[PDB]
Protein backbone atom coordinates (compact mmCIF):
# COMPACT_ATOMS: atom_id res chain seq x y z
CA UNK A 1 0.00 0.00 0.00
CA UNK A 2 1.27 3.03 -1.33
CA UNK A 3 0.32 6.53 0.21
CA UNK A 4 0.31 9.85 -2.43
CA UNK A 5 -0.44 13.18 -3.49
CA UNK A 6 -3.06 12.78 -5.83
CA UNK A 7 -2.73 13.38 -9.71
CA UNK A 8 -5.05 16.21 -11.00
CA UNK A 9 -5.25 15.54 -14.03
CA UNK A 10 -3.33 15.37 -17.36
CA UNK A 11 -1.27 18.24 -18.33
CA UNK A 12 -2.11 19.95 -21.62
CA UNK A 13 -0.26 23.04 -22.92
CA UNK A 14 -2.94 24.47 -25.81
CA UNK A 15 -0.72 26.08 -28.66
CA UNK A 16 -2.74 28.94 -28.68
CA UNK A 17 -1.57 32.45 -31.09
CA UNK A 18 -4.13 35.15 -32.46
CA UNK A 19 -4.13 33.37 -36.12
CA UNK A 20 -4.37 29.96 -35.54
CA UNK A 21 -7.37 27.36 -35.48
CA UNK A 22 -8.15 24.00 -34.77
CA UNK A 23 -10.52 22.42 -36.66
CA UNK A 24 -11.42 18.31 -37.12
CA UNK A 25 -11.34 15.99 -39.87
CA UNK A 26 -13.17 13.22 -38.38
CA UNK A 27 -15.34 12.27 -35.39
CA UNK A 28 -16.32 9.91 -33.08
CA UNK A 29 -19.60 8.81 -32.47
CA UNK A 30 -19.79 8.58 -28.77
CA UNK A 31 -21.96 6.48 -26.27
CA UNK A 32 -22.10 6.91 -22.84
CA UNK A 33 -24.30 5.87 -19.77
CA UNK A 34 -25.82 7.68 -16.85
CA UNK A 35 -27.01 5.60 -14.22
CA UNK A 36 -29.83 7.65 -12.23
CA UNK A 37 -32.35 6.71 -9.53
CA UNK A 38 -36.16 7.46 -9.52
CA UNK A 39 -37.95 5.31 -6.85
CA UNK A 40 -36.97 3.55 -4.07
CA UNK A 41 -38.62 1.13 -1.60
CA UNK A 42 -42.06 1.79 0.09
CA UNK A 43 -42.17 0.59 3.55
CA UNK A 44 -45.12 0.08 6.11
CA UNK A 45 -44.72 0.30 9.85
CA UNK A 46 -47.31 -1.65 12.42
CA UNK A 47 -46.87 0.20 15.21
CA UNK A 48 -48.18 -1.84 17.87
CA UNK A 49 -45.90 -4.99 16.41
CA UNK B 1 -19.55 14.46 23.90
CA UNK B 2 -21.74 12.13 26.36
CA UNK B 3 -19.48 10.50 28.81
CA UNK B 4 -16.34 12.51 30.51
CA UNK B 5 -14.03 9.82 29.35
CA UNK B 6 -12.91 9.39 32.78
CA UNK B 7 -15.68 7.57 34.28
CA UNK B 8 -18.12 3.84 33.61
CA UNK B 9 -20.27 6.13 32.45
CA UNK B 10 -19.00 4.38 29.30
CA UNK B 11 -20.88 1.19 30.21
CA UNK B 12 -24.11 1.94 30.09
CA UNK B 13 -23.85 3.35 25.75
CA UNK B 14 -23.93 -0.24 25.44
CA UNK B 15 -27.76 -0.03 26.71
CA UNK B 16 -28.53 1.67 23.73
CA UNK B 17 -25.86 -0.01 21.38
CA UNK B 18 -26.66 1.01 17.91
CA UNK B 19 -27.63 5.01 18.25
CA UNK B 20 -23.71 6.05 18.05
CA UNK B 21 -22.65 3.58 15.03
CA UNK B 22 -25.13 5.07 13.15
CA UNK B 23 -24.16 9.01 13.83
CA UNK B 24 -20.80 8.21 12.86
CA UNK B 25 -22.36 6.33 9.35
CA UNK B 26 -24.77 9.73 9.17
CA UNK B 27 -21.74 12.28 9.37
CA UNK B 28 -19.00 10.10 7.29
CA UNK B 29 -21.87 10.29 4.56
CA UNK B 30 -22.24 13.79 4.87
CA UNK B 31 -18.64 14.04 4.71
CA UNK B 32 -18.14 11.78 1.96
CA UNK B 33 -21.17 14.12 0.33
CA UNK B 34 -19.46 17.06 0.65
CA UNK B 35 -16.65 15.46 -0.80
CA UNK B 36 -18.36 14.45 -4.17
CA UNK B 37 -19.94 17.42 -4.07
CA UNK B 38 -16.35 19.58 -4.50
CA UNK B 39 -15.35 16.66 -7.41
CA UNK B 40 -18.76 17.32 -8.76
CA UNK B 41 -18.67 21.21 -9.16
CA UNK B 42 -14.68 21.84 -10.20
CA UNK B 43 -13.16 18.22 -11.74
CA UNK B 44 -15.42 19.03 -15.11
CA UNK B 45 -11.76 18.45 -17.05
CA UNK B 46 -9.62 15.78 -17.45
CA UNK B 47 -6.47 17.76 -18.46
CA UNK B 48 -5.26 20.56 -16.55
CA UNK B 49 -4.63 23.40 -19.29
CA UNK B 50 -1.87 26.28 -19.56
CA UNK B 51 -2.13 29.69 -20.78
CA UNK B 52 0.61 30.55 -23.40
CA UNK B 53 3.25 32.99 -21.54
CA UNK B 54 2.43 35.58 -23.97
CA UNK B 55 -0.32 36.92 -22.53
CA UNK B 56 -1.75 38.58 -25.16
CA UNK B 57 -5.79 37.82 -26.24
CA UNK B 58 -6.67 40.98 -28.47
CA UNK B 59 -6.86 43.35 -25.97
CA UNK B 60 -8.82 41.46 -23.58
CA UNK B 61 -7.14 41.51 -19.87
CA UNK B 62 -7.40 38.50 -18.10
CA UNK B 63 -5.02 39.41 -15.22
CA UNK B 64 -7.42 39.70 -12.47
CA UNK B 65 -8.75 36.23 -12.93
CA UNK B 66 -5.35 34.09 -14.31
CA UNK B 67 -3.60 32.99 -11.42
CA UNK B 68 -0.88 35.39 -10.31
CA UNK B 69 2.31 33.38 -10.26
CA UNK B 70 4.40 35.74 -7.79
CA UNK B 71 2.34 34.62 -5.17
CA UNK B 72 2.80 31.48 -3.16
CA UNK B 73 -1.01 30.45 -3.18
CA UNK B 74 -1.38 30.92 -7.36
CA UNK B 75 -4.10 32.28 -7.11
CA UNK B 76 -6.01 35.34 -9.18
CA UNK B 77 -6.28 38.50 -7.61
CA UNK B 78 -10.00 38.28 -7.59
CA UNK B 79 -9.40 34.66 -5.33
CA UNK B 80 -7.00 36.46 -3.52
CA UNK B 81 -9.80 38.56 -2.59
CA UNK B 82 -12.43 36.16 -1.68
CA UNK B 83 -10.16 34.20 0.79
CA UNK B 84 -10.35 37.39 2.80
CA UNK B 85 -13.34 38.13 2.99
CA UNK B 86 -14.70 34.75 4.56
CA UNK B 87 -13.97 34.90 7.93
CA UNK B 88 -13.23 30.35 8.00
CA UNK B 89 -13.50 28.62 11.09
CA UNK B 90 -12.73 25.44 9.82
CA UNK B 91 -9.81 23.09 12.15
CA UNK B 92 -8.85 20.65 9.49
CA UNK B 93 -5.73 20.37 10.49
CA UNK B 94 -2.85 18.66 13.01
CA UNK B 95 -1.70 21.68 14.71
CA UNK B 96 -2.68 21.63 17.97
CA UNK B 97 -5.88 31.84 24.98
CA UNK B 98 -8.39 28.88 24.34
CA UNK B 99 -10.22 29.84 21.05
CA UNK B 100 -13.67 28.51 19.41
CA UNK B 101 -11.67 25.35 18.46
CA UNK B 102 -11.69 24.25 21.91
CA UNK B 103 -14.69 22.38 21.23
CA UNK B 104 -12.30 19.82 19.67
CA UNK B 105 -12.38 18.30 23.42
CA UNK B 106 -15.72 17.51 23.76
CA UNK B 107 -15.32 15.23 20.65
CA UNK B 108 -16.02 17.50 17.87
CA UNK B 109 -13.87 17.59 15.42
CA UNK B 110 -13.29 18.84 12.00
CA UNK B 111 -11.96 16.81 8.98
CA UNK B 112 -10.46 18.42 6.34
CA UNK B 113 -11.76 18.18 2.63
CA UNK B 114 -9.81 16.22 -0.24
CA UNK B 115 -9.12 18.57 -2.28
CA UNK B 116 -7.09 21.62 -0.88
CA UNK B 117 -7.48 25.15 -1.73
CA UNK B 118 -4.39 25.03 -4.38
CA UNK B 119 -5.94 22.32 -6.12
CA UNK B 120 -9.38 23.99 -6.61
CA UNK B 121 -7.31 27.04 -7.76
CA UNK B 122 -5.68 24.57 -10.29
CA UNK B 123 -8.85 22.95 -11.27
CA UNK B 124 -10.11 26.91 -12.05
CA UNK B 125 -6.93 27.60 -14.03
CA UNK B 126 -7.23 24.68 -16.23
CA UNK B 127 -10.80 26.00 -16.86
CA UNK B 128 -10.28 29.51 -17.26
CA UNK B 129 -7.27 28.49 -19.31
CA UNK B 130 -9.64 26.15 -21.75
CA UNK B 131 -11.95 28.88 -22.10
CA UNK B 132 -9.76 31.41 -23.33
CA UNK B 133 -7.18 29.57 -25.24
CA UNK B 134 -10.37 27.17 -26.84
CA UNK B 135 -13.74 27.98 -26.18
CA UNK B 136 -16.21 25.85 -25.65
CA UNK B 137 -14.20 23.14 -27.68
CA UNK B 138 -12.53 21.59 -24.49
CA UNK B 139 -15.78 20.80 -22.75
CA UNK B 140 -17.05 18.65 -25.89
CA UNK B 141 -13.85 16.72 -26.66
CA UNK B 142 -10.37 17.51 -27.57
CA UNK B 143 -9.36 21.28 -26.75
CA UNK B 144 -9.26 23.56 -30.40
CA UNK B 145 -6.92 26.43 -30.10
CA UNK B 146 -8.79 30.12 -31.57
CA UNK B 147 -7.89 33.17 -31.35
CA UNK B 148 -9.94 35.43 -28.86
CA UNK B 149 -11.48 38.33 -30.71
CA UNK B 150 -12.52 34.86 -33.18
CA UNK B 151 -14.06 32.83 -29.74
CA UNK B 152 -15.85 36.02 -29.03
CA UNK B 153 -17.55 36.82 -32.99
CA UNK B 154 -18.79 33.02 -32.06
CA UNK B 155 -20.11 33.84 -28.74
CA UNK B 156 -21.73 36.96 -30.52
CA UNK B 157 -23.17 34.76 -33.38
CA UNK B 158 -25.09 32.94 -30.23
CA UNK B 159 -26.90 35.56 -29.53
CA UNK B 160 -28.41 36.73 -33.02
CA UNK B 161 -25.51 39.33 -33.39
CA UNK B 162 -23.23 39.70 -36.52
CA UNK B 163 -19.91 39.17 -36.45
CA UNK B 164 -18.70 42.56 -38.00
CA UNK B 165 -20.56 44.22 -35.05
CA UNK B 166 -17.42 42.54 -32.77
CA UNK B 167 -14.65 42.78 -35.28
CA UNK B 168 -15.62 46.98 -36.06
CA UNK B 169 -15.92 47.71 -32.32
CA UNK B 170 -12.95 45.46 -30.80
CA UNK B 171 -11.07 47.94 -29.51
CA UNK B 172 -14.48 49.24 -27.57
CA UNK B 173 -15.07 45.81 -26.10
CA UNK B 174 -12.14 44.99 -25.05
CA UNK B 175 -12.23 48.03 -22.92
CA UNK B 176 -15.29 47.67 -21.90
CA UNK B 177 -14.78 43.88 -20.59
CA UNK B 178 -11.57 45.49 -18.73
CA UNK B 179 -13.70 48.09 -17.01
CA UNK B 180 -16.01 45.43 -15.76
CA UNK B 181 -13.77 43.01 -14.66
CA UNK B 182 -12.21 45.76 -13.00
CA UNK B 183 -15.12 46.71 -10.88
CA UNK B 184 -15.44 43.26 -9.74
CA UNK B 185 -12.76 43.87 -7.20
CA UNK B 186 -14.15 46.89 -6.17
CA UNK B 187 -18.10 45.94 -5.72
CA UNK C 1 -29.29 2.89 42.15
CA UNK C 2 -29.86 6.87 41.99
CA UNK C 3 -26.71 8.31 40.34
CA UNK C 4 -27.95 5.65 37.26
CA UNK C 5 -31.36 7.15 36.97
CA UNK C 6 -29.62 10.57 37.03
CA UNK C 7 -27.55 9.94 34.64
CA UNK C 8 -29.86 8.32 32.25
CA UNK C 9 -31.54 11.71 32.79
CA UNK C 10 -27.60 13.34 31.17
CA UNK C 11 -27.66 10.73 28.89
CA UNK C 12 -30.73 10.88 27.19
CA UNK C 13 -30.49 14.45 26.97
CA UNK C 14 -27.49 14.15 24.89
CA UNK C 15 -28.47 11.53 23.01
CA UNK C 16 -31.60 13.65 21.96
CA UNK C 17 -28.94 16.87 21.19
CA UNK C 18 -27.24 14.27 18.60
CA UNK C 19 -29.45 13.61 16.77
CA UNK C 20 -31.01 16.94 16.75
CA UNK C 21 -27.48 18.19 15.62
CA UNK C 22 -27.39 15.02 12.74
CA UNK C 23 -30.91 16.15 11.72
CA UNK C 24 -30.23 19.57 10.95
CA UNK C 25 -26.65 18.60 9.64
CA UNK C 26 -28.21 16.17 7.10
CA UNK C 27 -31.17 18.91 6.36
CA UNK C 28 -28.36 21.32 5.47
CA UNK C 29 -26.23 19.03 3.94
CA UNK C 30 -29.26 18.30 1.60
CA UNK C 31 -29.42 21.95 0.80
CA UNK C 32 -25.72 22.01 0.18
CA UNK C 33 -25.80 19.36 -2.47
CA UNK C 34 -28.85 20.85 -4.30
CA UNK C 35 -26.58 24.02 -4.54
CA UNK C 36 -23.96 22.02 -5.72
CA UNK C 37 -25.46 20.38 -8.16
CA UNK C 38 -26.78 24.05 -9.18
CA UNK C 39 -23.34 25.23 -9.44
CA UNK C 40 -21.84 22.09 -11.13
CA UNK C 41 -24.88 22.75 -14.03
CA UNK C 42 -23.75 26.17 -13.66
CA UNK C 43 -20.10 25.52 -14.57
CA UNK C 44 -21.07 23.21 -17.73
CA UNK C 45 -23.39 25.07 -19.11
CA UNK C 46 -21.89 28.99 -18.34
CA UNK C 47 -18.19 28.01 -18.54
CA UNK C 48 -18.16 25.00 -20.75
CA UNK C 49 -20.83 26.38 -23.39
CA UNK D 1 -31.96 17.18 -28.67
CA UNK D 2 -30.92 19.34 -26.18
CA UNK D 3 -27.94 22.07 -26.40
CA UNK D 4 -26.91 22.07 -22.99
CA UNK D 5 -23.44 21.57 -22.09
CA UNK D 6 -22.67 17.94 -20.53
CA UNK D 7 -26.45 18.04 -19.93
CA UNK D 8 -27.37 14.98 -21.96
CA UNK D 9 -23.69 13.15 -22.13
CA UNK D 10 -19.83 14.49 -22.93
CA UNK D 11 -20.15 15.83 -26.32
CA UNK D 12 -22.31 17.36 -28.73
CA UNK D 13 -25.40 15.78 -27.79
CA UNK D 14 -27.28 14.03 -30.93
CA UNK D 15 -29.65 11.05 -29.13
CA UNK D 16 -30.55 9.47 -25.75
CA UNK D 17 -31.76 6.29 -25.64
CA UNK D 18 -33.94 4.96 -21.94
CA UNK D 19 -32.95 1.65 -20.27
CA UNK D 20 -35.43 0.06 -17.64
CA UNK D 21 -33.51 -0.49 -14.21
CA UNK D 22 -34.49 -1.76 -10.71
CA UNK D 23 -35.34 1.62 -8.98
CA UNK D 24 -34.01 4.10 -11.35
CA UNK D 25 -33.18 4.55 -15.01
CA UNK D 26 -30.14 4.19 -17.26
CA UNK D 27 -29.58 6.92 -20.18
CA UNK D 28 -27.35 6.23 -23.57
CA UNK D 29 -26.36 9.49 -24.29
CA UNK D 30 -25.25 9.35 -28.22
CA UNK D 31 -22.99 12.48 -28.38
CA UNK D 32 -20.75 13.13 -31.07
CA UNK D 33 -17.07 13.83 -30.28
CA UNK D 34 -14.74 15.71 -32.40
CA UNK D 35 -11.38 14.11 -33.05
CA UNK D 36 -8.33 14.52 -35.73
CA UNK D 37 -7.90 17.87 -35.76
CA UNK D 38 -5.70 20.21 -37.58
CA UNK D 39 -3.31 23.46 -37.40
CA UNK D 40 -4.85 26.01 -39.92
CA UNK D 41 -3.58 29.49 -40.18
CA UNK D 42 -7.16 31.84 -39.88
CA UNK D 43 -8.66 35.37 -40.55
CA UNK D 44 -11.66 37.74 -39.25
CA UNK D 45 -11.91 39.13 -42.71
CA UNK D 46 -10.93 39.02 -46.37
CA UNK D 47 -10.28 42.15 -48.09
CA UNK D 48 -10.96 41.93 -51.30
CA UNK D 49 -11.17 45.59 -53.37
CA UNK D 50 -11.82 48.07 -50.27
CA UNK D 51 -14.46 45.99 -48.88
CA UNK D 52 -14.14 43.51 -45.51
CA UNK D 53 -15.44 40.08 -46.28
CA UNK D 54 -16.88 37.90 -43.14
CA UNK D 55 -17.87 34.39 -43.18
CA UNK D 56 -21.74 34.18 -43.09
CA UNK D 57 -21.98 30.34 -41.53
CA UNK D 58 -17.95 29.48 -41.35
CA UNK D 59 -14.85 30.11 -40.94
CA UNK D 60 -11.41 31.40 -43.25
CA UNK D 61 -8.45 29.21 -42.85
CA UNK D 62 -5.88 28.93 -44.72
CA UNK D 63 -3.51 25.70 -45.69
CA UNK D 64 -0.39 27.69 -45.76
CA UNK D 65 -1.18 28.67 -49.50
CA UNK D 66 -4.63 29.21 -50.79
CA UNK D 67 -7.41 30.44 -48.38
CA UNK D 68 -10.94 28.63 -47.81
CA UNK D 69 -14.32 28.42 -46.29
CA UNK D 70 -15.34 25.79 -44.14
CA UNK D 71 -17.88 24.71 -41.48
CA UNK D 72 -17.00 25.49 -37.82
CA UNK D 73 -16.69 21.77 -36.82
CA UNK D 74 -15.85 20.07 -39.44
CA UNK D 75 -13.03 20.48 -41.93
CA UNK D 76 -14.54 21.35 -45.13
CA UNK D 77 -13.15 23.57 -47.51
CA UNK D 78 -14.16 25.58 -49.82
CA UNK D 79 -13.66 28.45 -52.64
CA UNK D 80 -14.49 31.68 -50.74
CA UNK D 81 -17.48 33.04 -52.82
CA UNK D 82 -20.00 35.91 -52.37
CA UNK D 83 -22.25 33.32 -51.83
CA UNK D 84 -20.28 31.97 -48.84
CA UNK D 85 -19.11 35.54 -47.51
CA UNK D 86 -21.34 38.80 -46.55
CA UNK D 87 -19.79 42.39 -46.60
CA UNK D 88 -19.61 44.99 -44.11
CA UNK D 89 -17.95 47.74 -43.60
CA UNK D 90 -14.20 48.59 -45.01
CA UNK D 91 -10.52 47.10 -44.65
CA UNK D 92 -9.44 49.86 -42.54
CA UNK D 93 -11.36 48.47 -39.33
CA UNK D 94 -10.83 44.90 -39.32
CA UNK D 95 -7.64 43.64 -36.87
CA UNK D 96 -5.82 41.16 -38.90
CA UNK D 97 -7.56 41.26 -41.94
CA UNK D 98 -5.91 39.98 -44.78
CA UNK E 1 -38.25 31.88 -25.09
CA UNK E 2 -37.38 28.49 -24.27
CA UNK E 3 -36.32 25.74 -26.78
CA UNK E 4 -36.07 23.10 -23.39
CA UNK E 5 -38.81 20.01 -24.54
CA UNK E 6 -41.39 19.80 -22.21
CA UNK E 7 -39.65 22.32 -19.69
CA UNK E 8 -42.40 24.99 -20.54
CA UNK E 9 -45.46 23.03 -21.03
CA UNK E 10 -46.30 20.01 -24.18
CA UNK E 11 -45.42 21.33 -27.68
CA UNK E 12 -43.15 24.43 -29.48
CA UNK E 13 -43.12 26.91 -26.76
CA UNK E 14 -43.76 29.97 -27.25
CA UNK E 15 -44.50 32.22 -24.61
CA UNK E 16 -45.65 31.57 -21.09
CA UNK E 17 -47.69 34.01 -19.04
CA UNK E 18 -47.60 33.99 -15.76
CA UNK E 19 -50.52 34.59 -13.08
CA UNK E 20 -50.70 35.22 -9.16
CA UNK E 21 -51.79 31.88 -6.65
CA UNK E 22 -52.52 31.47 -2.87
CA UNK E 23 -48.99 30.32 -2.19
CA UNK E 24 -47.74 30.08 -5.57
CA UNK E 25 -47.41 30.72 -9.08
CA UNK E 26 -49.45 29.74 -12.27
CA UNK E 27 -48.00 29.48 -15.72
CA UNK E 28 -49.93 29.92 -18.75
CA UNK E 29 -47.72 28.25 -21.52
CA UNK E 30 -48.93 29.04 -24.92
CA UNK E 31 -47.31 26.10 -27.38
CA UNK E 32 -47.37 25.68 -31.12
CA UNK E 33 -48.72 22.07 -31.46
CA UNK E 34 -48.52 20.68 -35.08
CA UNK E 35 -51.79 19.47 -36.69
CA UNK E 36 -52.98 17.53 -39.98
CA UNK E 37 -50.17 15.79 -41.54
CA UNK E 38 -49.49 14.39 -44.48
CA UNK E 39 -47.60 11.71 -46.21
CA UNK E 40 -45.16 12.26 -48.47
CA UNK E 41 -42.14 10.73 -50.32
CA UNK E 42 -39.14 12.21 -49.45
CA UNK E 43 -35.26 11.83 -50.29
CA UNK E 44 -31.93 12.66 -48.81
CA UNK E 45 -30.25 14.67 -52.20
CA UNK E 46 -31.33 15.44 -55.61
CA UNK E 47 -28.51 14.63 -58.15
CA UNK E 48 -28.88 17.18 -60.99
CA UNK E 49 -25.92 16.85 -63.40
Amino acid sequence: IIAYTMSLGAENSVAYSNNSIAIPTNFTISVTTEILPVSMTKTSVDCTM
Amino acid sequence: YICGDSTECSNLLLQYGSFCTQLKRALTGIAVEQDKNTQEVFAQVKQIYKTPPIKYFGGFNFSQILPDPSKPSKRSPIEDLLFNKVTLADAGFIKQRDLICAQKFKGLTVLPPLLTDEMIAQYTSALLAGTITSGWTFGAGPALQIPFPMQMAYRFNGIGVTQNVLYENQKLIANQFNSAIGKIQDS
Amino acid sequence: PEAEVQIDRLITGRLQSLQTYVTQQLIRAAEIRASANLAATKMSECVLG
Amino acid sequence: QSKRVDFCGKGYHLMSFPQSAPHGVVFLHVTYVPAQEKNFTTAPAICHDGKAHFPREGVFVSNGTHWFVTQRNFYEPQIITTDNTFVSGNCDVVIGIV
